[PDB]
């Protein structure tokens, strides 16, 4: 279908990736919630540009031809007219990332992003390559582009009145692909029945309770009531990932953060769909519910297990969770919401 | 040995509505999503077995015992 409404188009998720999103949500029967994707990345993710992980703490850029990528030169980044300390703490960050498998690559644009840049006014014009702009950065920096035989355009730059142009450098894959912001998941609310099997293998040997007592007993049930509480416990416990959330998971050598078995099963199903269209991985880490520095991003994109999609204010967000909790979808919140007074639950919340 | 916060996230799975009590209807919806069709008598029996103080539902402190077993 592509995009079916305003929320879809406001999410900033590229049309073909959202289709898989909708599909994974129904296939796995779970509400999937996301933080808005900056619109300047939408196009890069759509044509296969790479997505960053928790490793990269380098600041991205929101202006000039480098908009959307993560500049090695911290001044070409959004932290532009910032100062010594900032620009400086900024250096380690960039440097921090290249220590671990990240390479620094020459920035080159597709003819398409080129179109997009000038269409969005991030680039107010160009000689046939001496591009212009009204961002504060152009009074301190000079830019120009160079076609190549590939179809792309090399981006070069220099400092006002200083002398020679050098390509702009941007962080990327170990595999050399440059990186752009990743799709952040706000939270994942699976339907309790996704944990049947899971409870069964923890307690039965993967069998129904009736089949297990038949298989190990012999012709008030106290033993039976016991087993049932045991599957209820086990089920709640995987649904909410109690154990999994005690450690860090990894994907190859990249740290994915704290994530439940289900949350990542979801990550892989999405990254799959993503590959089926032309993109790279787009969900590089767990949910905001286990982020230790929680964002107060204030509009969350929601995609129901039914496939319907919508935008919610933090207020309509509690109503939603509660509605959905009533239908059997499970939710757990960021452990730091309570002590801060921003809990999404209206209950005891105590002992 | 689960922590108080771990035990409270699990409590919320059962306690679907607002209140802090797991009622019979809530426990039944839980048990069949975890694949066990139960009769009302069987639900009652699970509640009963957990319901220390006798009101007809499971409160946070009773859920903790049913969890430490
Ligand atoms: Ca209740
Ligand atoms: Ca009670």
């Amino acid at each position: 279908a592509g995009y079916a409404n305003a929320a879809d188009r406001e999410s900033g998720i590229p049309a073909a990736v959202l289709d898989g999103i909708k599909a994974v949500a129904k296939e796995k029967n779970a509400t999937l919630m996301f933080r808005l994707v900056n619109p300047h990345s939408t196009s890069l993710i759509a044509e296969g540009v790479a997505t960053k992980g928790l490793g990269v703490h380098a600041k991205s850029s929101d202006w000039g031809l480098q908009a959307g990528y993560i500049p090695v030169n911290p001044n070409l980044s959004k932290l532009f007219g910032r100062a010594p300390e900032v620009i400086a703490r900024a250096d380690n960050d960039v440097n921090s990332s290249l220590a671990h498998g990240h390479t620094a690559v020459d920035l080159t644009l597709s003819k398409e992003r080129l179109d997009y840049l000038r269409q969005a006014g991030l680039v107010t014009g160009m000689a046939d390559g001496v591009v212009a702009s009204n961002h504060a950065g152009y009074e301190q920096f000079e830019f120009r582009v160079k076609e190549t035989s590939d179809g792309r355009y090399a981006v070069q730059y220099r400092r006002k009145g200083g002398d020679d142009f050098e390509a702009v450098k941007v962080i990327g894959n170990a595999a050399g692909i440059p990186l752009t912001a990743d799709i952040d998941m706000f939270a994942i609310m699976p339907h309790l029945s996704n944990f049947r099997d899971s409870a069964r293998s923890s307690v039965t040997s993967g069998d129904s309770v009736t089949d297990y007592l038949a298989r190990t007993r012999r012709a008030l049930d106290r033993e039976r009531i016991d087993l049932l509480w045991k599957i209820a416990r086990a089920g709640a416990r995987s649904a909410v990932g109690t154990e999994a959330r005690r450690q860090f998971r990894y994907d190859g050598d990249m740290n994915i953060g704290v994530i439940t078995d289900f949350e990542l099963e979801v990550r892989n199903a999405l990254n799959r769909r993503a590959h089926a269209v032309g993109a790279q991985d787009v969900v590089q880490h767990g949910t905001e519910q286990n982020n230790p520095f929680p964002e107060a991003d204030e509009k969350i994109f929601v995609v129901s297990a039914t496939g319907e999609s919508q935008m919610l204010t933090r207020g309509q967000l509690k109503e939603y969770i509660g509605q959905q909790r009533g239908e059997g979808y499970v939710f757990y919140e960021n452990r730091a919401y309570g002590v801060a007074g921003k809990s999404l639950f209206d209950d005891g919340l105590g002992a | 040995t689960d922590s108080e916060e771990e035990i409270r996230e699990a409590f919320r799975v059962f306690d679907k509505d607002g209140n802090g009590y797991i009622s019979a209807a809530e426990l039944r919806h839980v048990m069949t999503n975890l694949g066990e069709k139960l009769t009302d008598e069987e639900v009652d029996e699970m509640i009963r077995e957990a319901d220390i103080d006798g009101d007809g539902q499971v409160n946070y402190e009773e859920f903790v015992q049913m969890m430490t077993a």
